[PDB]
Formats: C-alpha cells, structure tokens, sequence
C-alpha cells in the first residue's frame, strides 16, 4: 500500500470518531439490503428478506460490530493491511469464496454510512482517503487468491 | 423493477434535496474525480479544478436528467433516451465507470441527507441509479 | 442495443457455431470452473471433473439459451425472463461472475473458429455477451 | 507468487510460440476495437475511427508490441510481478490515470489472442495458467492506485 501521510492522519482521526456499535451493523445491514447476493453467505443468520427484517436481526448487527472492529484494529498500522488481513483472507478467500469485488462493496458502503454519519465533514478529499482504505483492505483481503 | 415503495422512496429522497440539486450533482462529480481520477479523461475540454464553473454547469445537468428520470421513473429508458445514445455511442463511456458516479451521488445524497438515508432509502436509490446506469449504456432497465 | 451489424455478425459466428453450441456451452463452463474457482461454489453438487457428463448437459442448456436470444435479440428481456428471475432470485449469482463466462465463451469460440472471429465479430459477440448478461441480472434492479 | 511450477512452465513454452509483433498488434488493436472507450487514452495515435483503420494503425501495431514486450520480459520473473512492474505502476496510475479494470480487460484480450493463434491447443489448463498472469500483472499494475 501507498497510503500518503494525509491519507493516514485522516483515516486515523475519523475512525476515533465513530460510532462502531451503530456504523457496524449499519454497513452490513445495508449490504445485505443494497446487494442481495451476498446473502448467500449468510445463510444461518436467519430472515433478510428485507430491510426491516436484515436491519432488526440480532446476528447481522453483531457480525457487522466484528467487521467494523477488525476494520479498527487494521488502522492501528496501516502501513500493514496485508499482514492484519493475512488470516481473514484465508478465510475469505479459501474457506467461504466470496468475490473480490464485495470486499470493494462492503468498504463503498462503509463509506457511505461515513457520510450520514459525519456529513459536511465527509469532504471530498476526506472520501478520497477512505477510498483508498477501502481499495487497500480489498486488495489485503484478495492476498489469498490470484 | 422498482417496487411501489421504490419509486416512492426515490421521489421522497430527491424531493429532500431542495433548492441544490445542481450543487449535489457537482459534488457528486467532484467526489468522482478526486477517488477515481481515471473518469477525468472524459472530460479533456473541462477545467476540472476544484470549484470549476464547468463543473458546477454540468453538475447543474447531470441533477436536471436525474429530476427528469425521477419524474417518469415508470418509464426510465424513453427519458433518457437521448443520454443513452450520447453516453453508449458518442461519449463511449466504460459501462463500468457508471458505478463510480452512483456510488459518488450516494456518498453526496448521504452526507446532505442523513435523516433520508434510511437503509431501505439506500437500497432504492441504489436500484434507481444502477437502472439508470444500463439504461444509458445499452437502454435496458 | 446491438446495432444492426451486430446482430448480423452475432448470427453468422453463433450461425458458424450450430451443431456443437453444447460441446463449446460445455467447454466454457469447463474454462469458467478452472480459471476462476470461486465460481464452482454455486454448483456444489455437480461432477465438475473434465468430461463430466453434468457439465456436457448443462452447457447445452447455456448454449440453447443463448441460441433462443440469438433469435430474440431484439427481444431479450422478455426471452430471458424465467432465466432471469432463477439467476438472481434463487442462485443469487454475483453479477461479476457473468463477465467471467462471458469471457471464457468467447475464449472458447476463438479457438474454434479463428477465421470468422474478426476484431468486428469480436467486439459484435461481446456487446451480445455483455446483453445478455444485462438482462441476467436485471432482477437486482 | 502462486504461479505453481506447472502454470511458469505453461506460460514459458506458449510464449515462445507466439509471434510478438503480429500478437502484440492484435491484442491492443482488439483492445480499442471491442472497448472503444479505451481510445480515449491513445488520442496521439492518429486514425482509430473503425474497426479496419484500428488494426492497420502503424502505431497501435508498434505500442501493442511494446506492450507484449513488457509483459515476455515479465514471463522471465513470475514470482516477481510487482517489482518488475512497479515503474509502468507509477506510469498508468499516476500519469495516464487508467482505468485499473482495464489492465484486466487487455489480459484478457491478449488470452483471446492466444486462443485464436492455438486453437484446441489452448486448453482449460493452459487459458487458466495464463488467466493468473492476467490476474497477476492486473495486480502489479493496479499497486499504486491503493
Ligand atoms: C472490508 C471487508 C470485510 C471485512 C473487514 C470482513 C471481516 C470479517 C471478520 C472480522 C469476520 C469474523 C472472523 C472471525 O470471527 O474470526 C468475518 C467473517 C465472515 N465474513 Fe467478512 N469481512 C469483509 C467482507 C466480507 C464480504 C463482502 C462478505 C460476503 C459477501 C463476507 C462474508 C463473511 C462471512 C460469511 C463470515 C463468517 C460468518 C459466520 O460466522 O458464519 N465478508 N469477516
Ligand atoms: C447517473 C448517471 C449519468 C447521468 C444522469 C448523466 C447525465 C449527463 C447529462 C445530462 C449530460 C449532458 C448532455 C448534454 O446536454 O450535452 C452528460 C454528458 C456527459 N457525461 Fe454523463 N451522465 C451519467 C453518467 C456519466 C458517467 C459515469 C460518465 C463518465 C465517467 C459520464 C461522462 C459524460 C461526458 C464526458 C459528457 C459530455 C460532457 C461535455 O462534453 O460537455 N456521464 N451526462
Ligand atoms: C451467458 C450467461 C448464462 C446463461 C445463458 C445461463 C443459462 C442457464 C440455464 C439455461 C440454466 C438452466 C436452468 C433452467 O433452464 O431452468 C442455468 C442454470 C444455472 N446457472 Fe446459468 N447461465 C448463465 C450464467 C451463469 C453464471 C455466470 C453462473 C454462476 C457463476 C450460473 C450459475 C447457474 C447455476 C448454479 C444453475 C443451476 C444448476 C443446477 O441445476 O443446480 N449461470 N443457467
Ligand atoms: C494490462 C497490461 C498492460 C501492460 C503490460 C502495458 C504496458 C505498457 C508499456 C510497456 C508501455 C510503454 C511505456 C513506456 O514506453 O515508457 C505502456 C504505455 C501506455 N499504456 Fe499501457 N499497458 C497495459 C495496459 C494498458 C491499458 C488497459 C491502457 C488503456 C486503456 C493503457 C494505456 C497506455 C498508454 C496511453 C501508454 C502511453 C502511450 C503513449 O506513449 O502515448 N495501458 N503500457
């Protein structure tokens, strides 16, 4: 990863900020509504037929806390998102085969709960941070595959 | 398809943006090219410097067919059909970069609208642009 | 969608294809598996050796599918709808993972007919693929 | 880097079959004929208006064998991508801004090349050796966009 030194102090200082009990089951709550798809790797977690029902399930709100925590402890060093990441993309990728492509979907959406939560302060410049965040965890996550 | 509460969500949703649909779409576009400057290279006849005239005009554009598409969200690809032919045969646009701009109007919608953004909001949204982006590059919803 | 060269390039190279549209239905199912591995997971119970017969059957249900947009082209979302609605709502099939199949059926009919894949039936076969795959995953919208 | 032995000694022996110039010429001739909006990057090349002035361009022929040049010299290193491709990086990321999808999008043009100049002798296996070098060099490519 190339992360400029911006790039991280922006990172670093938002996440101090955020609301990780409500962000986490926010995101993948919005990603099972927004991208029906990834549902299939859900299957135990019970009815996501709809937003009431995905943003109302006990499991899916607890799932997206781990994510969102996982995402937390990678910002710790980010000059290192493949090495925080090594062990989830064995997971990821050799274990469940998600597509890459949704490791880049999660972080849009991650993003976009960013912006409700953080409004005007979300800037543009301040998205482009983040959008390299979310292009870098993509990439450390897909390690195990290629 | 849409459902009824699709298109009731997406009309209540842009209805929200007030007197700056112009401004959200020149946001949208700002946002675009600073995350993915590969979509900059369409537009070479474009001062694209932050707070350009030339991108608030067009920003102004982009929000006018949105509003229009809203309007006739029944009838999606005779609405656009114009900026079908222009994005799919005389711009040439990568079909995949549509996604690029969605995702930037989102962030933008989310960042002005917090209330709004409801995840079942989101999720209609989402649908309404991701139709709107096949039905400009190959007029199908 | 599709100009009118396109379509009359998609009919003479699917035209030139004919009596063994199963066998490369097939054989790019047969790419799709070993090329890009994360797509065996949507087909957990099937013999998905080399020669399998699963696979030989499934390919030409693939290849009649194909063959019916073929003769519907100006048509597909109407000729494609059951298929549509079983891609999206019960595989739940990653839209990405259309462009893949995509891909290994042009591989597939490049290596079967060098002569007749020109750069123009080229471009012509993947606009159809491409088509196709729109309409495959319109459910999602 | 997860190229097996197998996949080098596949990739090796095709490439020394291929005729450069000619293959070169029509992977990236095929590139801006089937995904025109590639063209917007070559506007110094002179006559792209269809199909037929694309592939008898001089300088789409010259730049395609550049490009297939690159990459034989890359075959030399699989396990190495990334530093083999680090300066060209810096070049399509940070100056030309490419679509990082596109480098996708040529490799797997170039595999269709391959596959017209073989035939039955690019086999399952053998496209699927050559899809990780598109992955790969896809990969080494894209690095400085995160
Ligand atoms: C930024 C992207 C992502 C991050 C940081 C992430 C992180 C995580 C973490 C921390 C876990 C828990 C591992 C453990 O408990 O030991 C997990 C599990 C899991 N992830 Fe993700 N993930 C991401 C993307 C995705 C996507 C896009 C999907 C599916 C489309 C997915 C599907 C799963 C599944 C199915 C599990 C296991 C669920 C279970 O316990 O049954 N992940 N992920
Ligand atoms: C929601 C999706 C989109 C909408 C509603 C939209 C709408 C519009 C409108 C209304 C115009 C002005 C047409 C005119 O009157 O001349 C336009 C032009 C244009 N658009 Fe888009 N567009 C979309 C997606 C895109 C994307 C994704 C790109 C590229 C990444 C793009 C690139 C362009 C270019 C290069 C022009 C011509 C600008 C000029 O030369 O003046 N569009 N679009
Ligand atoms: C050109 C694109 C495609 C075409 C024309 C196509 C066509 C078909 C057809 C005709 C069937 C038989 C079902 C029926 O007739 O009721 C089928 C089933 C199926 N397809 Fe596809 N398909 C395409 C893309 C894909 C992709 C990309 C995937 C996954 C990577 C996929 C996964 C499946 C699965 C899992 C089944 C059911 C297999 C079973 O019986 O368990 N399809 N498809
Ligand atoms: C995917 C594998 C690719 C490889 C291995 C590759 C390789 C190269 C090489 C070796 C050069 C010459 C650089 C120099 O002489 O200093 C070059 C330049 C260039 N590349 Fe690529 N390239 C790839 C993809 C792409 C794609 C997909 C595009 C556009 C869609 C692109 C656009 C360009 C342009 C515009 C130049 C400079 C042209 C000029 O000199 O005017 N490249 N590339």
């Amino acid at each position: 990863v190339h992360f400029t030194e911006e790039d991280k102090a922006t990172i670093t200082s938002l996440w101090g900020k955020v609301n990780v009990e409500d962000a986490g089951g926010e995101t993948l709550g919005r990603l099972l509504v927004v991208y029906p798809w990834t549902q299939r790797f859900f299957d135990s977690f019970g009815n996501l037929s709809s937003a009431s029902a995905i943003m109302g399930n006990p499991k899916v709100k607890a799932h997206g806390k781990k994510v969102l925590t996982s995402l937390g402890d990678a910002i710790k060093h980010l000059d290192d998102l493949k090495g925080t990441f090594a062990q989830l993309s064995e997971l990821h990728c050799d274990k469940l085969h998600v597509d890459p492509e949704n490791f880049k979907l999660l972080g849009n959406v991650l993003v976009t709960v960013l912006a409700i939560h953080f409004g005007k302060e979300f800037t543009p410049e301040v998205q482009a941070s983040w959008q390299k965040m979310v292009t870098g965890v993509a990439s450390a996550l897909s390690s195990r595959y290629h | 398809v849409l459902s009824p509460a699709d298109k009731t969500n997406v009309k209540a949703a842009w209805g929200k943006v007030g007197a700056h649909a112009g401004e959200y779409g020149a946001e949208a576009l700002e946002r675009m090219f600073l995350s993915f400057p590969t979509t900059k290279t369409y537009f070479p006849h474009f001062d694209l410097s932050h707070g350009s005239a030339q991108v608030k005009g067009h920003g102004k554009k982009v929000a006018d067919a949105l509003t229009n598409a809203v309007a006739h969200v029944d009838d999606m690809p005779n609405a656009l059909s114009a900026l079908s032919d222009l994005h799919a045969h005389k711009l040439r646009v990568d079909p995949v970069n549509f996604k690029l701009l969605s995702h930037c109007l989102l962030v933008t919608l989310a960042a002005h609208l917090p209330a709004e953004f409801t995840p079942a909001v989101h999720a209609s949204l989402d649908k309404f642009l991701a139709s709107v982006s096949t039905v400009l590059t190959s007029k199908y919803r």
